[PDB]
């Protein structure tokens, strides 16, 4: 009918429009412009199970003289998603002399999130929580099999040799209570206690996000 | 002596990032991150538009995308950019036309100085 | 206005929680007075525990007196005193590796996680006195116990932050592990009860939970475990059971406790 | 549904080309 004419019609204009819209977008962007993310970001695109890290290790070692002071990780786990077996043979005692670890463990996995930082040479001396917020101001309660789930636990190694100049002692504090942003988007007060924790240090992350770049942090992810 | 990032991270993007992520001097490519995962127009790719344009009509990009950019490209996006090198917002009258790289630089830029005086230039797109 | 404030909101579970009065009766507790519990033999004073609760107090510094890794060790747990239940015990950020090492060693399997936010009541008024500046010269304790709070809005500057090496301590917790059995099942009642509230506190005492935060972990463990609870069929074989008990709120219907050196 | 498209938290690109979808569809079943 000329109905389906009017609504050919009709898409013709957001056809325009939304052309008008792309070509504005890639005008920008082929001009001074810059996005989120800040410059002093090194992102990586790499699986880690196919990630050579002796490069990286060769690479830290010549650009900055010493090896990383924090390997915060955020592990998917099966309960995409990888085994426990190749989080556990990962290269993380070859890449840390004297710093910490963040793990970012579930309910689910803090055992096994223990043991395995006690097996790669850390010793448990710490815990950070992230208790959920609402926009009111109240708890953001969930779900779970014996008590309704409403936190989230990060678990802190050490090692070495960490009582230095570098990094500071009895800072920040174990829990972060802010909103849930995001899917599954950890708050930017973690790092604001990180770099509280060791200011000017070089980081390391694995399993990042596009949404977590920092400007001091080696990242390294797959959607990166 | 304390260490500068700027440097350190231009170092370190050199030969630990990709070369969509970080650019020649080892600086940050934002347009990398403006768009999304997959999504992100190389200089490559638009080399292989511009090859296939030199090799190929305009209009039939069926064997471009085949044989061209990966096998599996984006016709949608091939028809955009094609429009955008060009300078004009609909190429009807390029339909089946193949043109070189010099004419293809001076008929873009006939059609700017044709759309300069016109008030036609919105954001580098020549309407008609 | 009233009621609307971060701090007097996160509160307001302290209204329902009130403590109860004593039992009167003598056949609705246990009362158990011994030497050395870690050198005590449970198995003979009670028999199958579905929530054993240990009111430890760890020793962590040099000079701090309380109970240590080596104190647990000692602590024997049979089948005949727990064969189907949960643990309940005060764990510690310095000893959570030991502390699970050693219960993993008795068969106790770690399953959930319970803490209390930790809020200073010192810290309230020395806030307020900084904002403000009628009522606000009293004591930090008497606000607890008249439940006369200052208004807060951000509550993250309210936080007990007790000193450390590392980020500064500031919550309690509780950790759950239970005795999977095979054979028998287990009663239980899911999801009754938040893993989370908020609780005041004292700057000199980050330590002791308070009256109605004692009273609503009870009330957690009592809503988990149903059929644990006081009832006629349960004389004489009470379910739950105290470790390191005190006289501050264990008397209690249903409930066996266990003391150390009266 | 095109209003569904149109508001939807598709990027620009992801948007035309389901635009162009839609109208080679109608396209197609007017002409034929």
């Amino acid at each position: 009918k000329k109905g389906l004419q009017g609504l050919l019609q009709d898409i013709e204009k957001r056809i325009l429009h939304y052309k008008q819209l792309f070509f504005k977008e890639q005008n920008e962007i082929a001009n001074g412009k810059r996005s989120m993310v800040p410059d002093n970001s090194i992102p990586i695109c790499s699986d880690v199970t196919k990630l050579n890290f002796q490069a990286l290790i060769d690479a830290q070692m010549r650009h900055a003289g010493k090896m990383f002071d924090v390997i915060m990780m955020d592990p998917p786990w099966q309960l995409d998603s990888l085994s426990d077996e190749k989080i556990q043979n990962m290269p993380i005692q070859s890449l840390q002399q004297d710093g910490f670890i963040f793990v970012w463990a579930i309910n689910a996995k803090y055992r096994v999130t223990i043991k395995m930082i006690e097996n790669w040479g850390y010793k448990l001396v710490d815990e950070i929580t992230w208790v959920k917020k609402t926009v009111n101001g109240k708890i953001a309660k969930g779900h779970g099999f014996y008590l309704q789930h409403a936190k989230e636990s990060c678990l802190i190694g050490v090692k070495g040799d960490v009582d230095n100049g570098r990094f500071k002692k009895n800072i920040a504090s174990d829990v972060i209570f802010s909103e849930r942003r995001g899917q599954s988007q950890k708050p930017e007060e973690i790092y604001q206690y990180i770099n509280q924790l060791c200011p000017n240090g070089n980081y390391l992350e694995i399993f990042a996000r596009r949404n977590n770049l920092h400007d001091n942090w080696v990242s390294i992810g797959n959607e990166l | 002596q304390p260490l500068d990032f700027t440097q350190y991270a231009k170092n370190m993007r050199k030969d630990l990032s990709n070369q969509d992520i970080c650019l020649e001097d080892g600086a940050l490519n934002h347009s990398y991150f403006l768009t999304k995962k997959g999504q992100y127009w190389t200089p490559l790719n638009q080399k292989a538009l511009q090859r296939g344009i030199e090799l190929f009509g305009v209009g039939n990009w069926k064997e471009i995308n085949y044989d061209e950019f990966s096998g599996k490209a984006n016709i949608v996006e091939l028809e955009l950019r094609t429009c955008m090198i060009l300078g004009i917002n609909d190429i009807t009258e390029y339909y089946g036309k193949k043109i070189s790289e010099e004419e293809q630089e001076e008929i873009k830029k006939s059609n700017i100085a044709k759309g300069k005086k016109e008030n036609k230039l919105k954001d580098n797109i020549y309407q008609k | 206005e009233p009621g609307e404030d971060q701090l007097s909101l996160l509160l307001k579970w302290r209204s329902s929680y009130i403590p109860p009065q004593k039992p009167t009766n003598e056949d609705e507790y246990k009362k158990i007075i011994c030497k050395d519990i870690s050198s005590e033999k449970l198995e003979q004073h009670a028999g199958d525990v579905s929530a054993l609760f240990i009111n430890i107090k760890w020793k962590l510094s040099e000079g701090q007196s309380g109970k240590s890794i080596e104190d647990l060790k000692k602590l024997a747990i049979s089948d005949k005193l727990i064969n189907n239940g949960i643990i309940f015990i005060w764990s510690e950020k310095e000893i959570l590796s030991q502390i699970v090492d050693v219960l993993e060693a008795k068969g106790f399997n770690y399953i959930e996680n319970f803490m209390i936010n930790q809020l200073s009541a010192d810290k309230a008024l020395e806030m307020q006195r900084k904002n403000q500046n009628i009522w606000s010269d009293i004591t930090p304790e008497q606000c607890i116990e008249q439940e006369k709070f200052p208004p807060n809005n951000y509550v993250q500057d309210i936080f007990v932050n007790s000193e450390y090496s590392f980020f500064r301590k500031s919550k309690k917790i509780l950790l759950m592990l239970r005795k999977f059995n095979k054979d028998a099942q287990l009663e239980l009642r899911h999801q009754r009860t938040s893993d989370i509230f908020f609780d005041i506190f004292e700057q000199n005492k980050p330590n002791d939970v308070s009256k109605k935060g004692m009273e609503f972990v009870y009330k957690m463990i009592e809503t988990l475990l149903p059929k644990a609870n006081y009832s006629e069929e349960n004389k004489g074989a009470f379910k739950m059971m105290e470790l390191y008990a005190d006289d501050k709120s264990q008397p209690r219907k249903g409930w066996i406790s266990v003391y150390e050196q009266e | 549904t095109l209003e569904d498209i149109e508001n939807e938290k598709f990027t620009n690109l992801e948007i035309l080309t389901h635009l162009y979808n839609l109208k080679a569809e109608i396209v197609r079943r007017l002409a034929e």
